[PDB]
């Protein structure tokens, strides 16, 4: 029984590290967005 | 200067849902982080 549940935890564990890594990902390139967006309203601003 | 201020409360909106994403973003991460340590120990007990 321990087994099993070890290894239906390591299964749920690395699916589980797959997805934080997909979403720190996203989370950066998000970031990159953001900082483009606020220098360009920077600019948008200053002109105004 | 109306388009440039329409333009702008577009701009302060989506910063506003931004940061309001990235806090949003930063507790799932947390959780997530939470969730892992969890699994982690889970896993040191189990191989005990």
């Amino acid at each position: 029984t321990i087994n099993q549940m070890e290894i239906s935890l390591k299964e749920e564990e690395i699916q589980l590290n797959e997805a934080t890594e997909k979403t720190n990902q996203l989370l950066a390139n998000l970031d990159k967005e953001s900082k483009k967006a606020n220098q360009k309203g920077e600019e948008v601003a200053a002109t105004n | 200067l109306e388009k440039a201020r329409e333009d702008l409360a577009q701009i302060q909106a989506y910063i506003k849902n931004l940061k309001d994403v990235y806090t949003k973003q930063m507790e799932e991460k947390n959780e997530l982080e939470m969730k892992a340590a969890k699994t982690k120990k889970k896993i040191n007990t189990a191989r005990t």
